[PDB]
């Protein structure tokens, strides 16, 4: 943003938008994927108290 | 490297527009200059560098054109705006310029 | 004098106060190229060499 | 600007005239000047250059050997010289600027008045 | 790298680096899907034993 204007900073910014999302969708997958590991081991809890 | 002006006398009345041309034998840039010389003065020049006029020129003379083709454009002058035209160049040594073209009505 | 293109000059850069403005609206110039960074911002950010 | 050229008359064929312009405003230094003759009843065609010291002067058609311009900025004038003349070369004569050395010059142009020159 | 000089042979290998990445991607995601469903078969076989 301080070296370059609007017409040609946005080329640059789009290319760290594009990474940084798909960097934050990848972490979202693994935390869904995760989360459903440890719901079975507490469904396996609850049924052994 | 030699200017030429090809349009001959013309006969515009006060009004409407007149567009005059100006060549050249090889490939000149932003370096054409334009002069209006009435009967026994001195060439009052005209536009800078074929885009900007110089002080005292009103508005209504207006310079354009590129590459080897260059035009003069007069979009409604007056009642007594009619002489000699000339182009000239500062590329190169020496300044040629050229023929020149009257009007008459 | 300047030099020739086979052996071109090179002159470094110290503590200073550089200005870029002046420079640039003197309306002279056949090519004022900036590539990696805008013509207004020289102004204001600081460099290293 | 201002530019102010004297010298003229009548003449003879085959003598001399001091075609001299003044100038003052702008800096005559850094800054190239011409000549420029009109015979009364033509266009307009250029005579010859001088190139801000005199190193580099160059010449017009038949007018190489009869004319020799020279500039002096330490009395910020010029000259043509005029010398063994023809009479086929009465005309008026104008001194203007070519323009621009450095890169801080800031090209403007300005013509003269002129100067006429008569032969017999 | 044959028909292309380096200044236009990097535009057209990040298209290739791209399409790669998001498909090594959804292969790594897929499995980890598959796994998870292996996992709870197991778990059922180990207690059927």
């Amino acid at each position: 943003l301080s070296r370059l204007d609007p017409p040609e900073a946005e080329v640059q910014i789009d290319r760290l938008i594009t990474g940084r999302l798909q960097s934050l969708q990848t972490y979202v997958t693994q935390q869904l994927i995760r989360a459903a590991e440890i719901r079975a081991s507490a469904n396996l809890a609850a049924t052994k108290m | 490297i030699r200017m030429t002006q090809s349009p001959p006398t013309l006969s515009l009345s006060p009004g409407e527009r007149a567009t005059l041309s100006c060549r050249a034998s090889q490939s000149v840039t932003n370096y054409l200059v334009w002069y209006q010389q009435k009967p026994g003065q001195a060439p009052r020049l005209l536009i800078y560098d074929t885009f900007n006029r110089a002080t005292g020129i009103p508005a209504r003379f207006s310079g354009s054109g590129s590459g080897t083709d260059f035009t003069l454009t007069i979009s409604s002058l007056e009642p007594e705006d009619f002489a000699v035209y000339y182009c000239q160049q500062r590329s190169n040594w020496p300044p040629t310029f050229g023929q020149g073209t009257k009007v008459d009505i | 004098r300047f030099a020739s293109v086979y052996a071109w000059n090179r002159k470094r850069i110290s503590n200073c106060v550089a200005d870029y403005s002046v420079l640039y609206n003197s309306a002279s110039f056949s090519t004022f190229k900036c590539y990696g960074v805008s013509p207004t911002k020289l102004n204001d950010l600081c460099f290293t060499n | 600007v201002q530019l102010v050229e004297s010298g003229g008359g009548v003449v003879q064929p085959g003598t001399s005239l001091r075609l001299s312009c003044a100038a003052s405003g702008f800096s005559f230094s850094h800054y190239v000047m011409y000549w420029v003759r009109q015979a009364p009843g033509k266009g307009l065609d250029w005579v010859a250059i001088i190139s801000f010291d005199g190193s580099s002067q160059y010449y017009a058609d038949s007018v190489k050997g009869r004319f020799t311009i020279s500039r002096d900025n330490s009395k910020d004038t010029l000259y043509l010289q005029m010398h063994s003349l023809r009479p086929e070369d009465t005309a008026v004569y104008y001194c203007a600027i070519h323009g621009g050395t450095y890169y801080y010059d800031k090209n403007i142009l300005a013509w003269g008045q002129g100067t006429l020159v008569t032969v017999s």
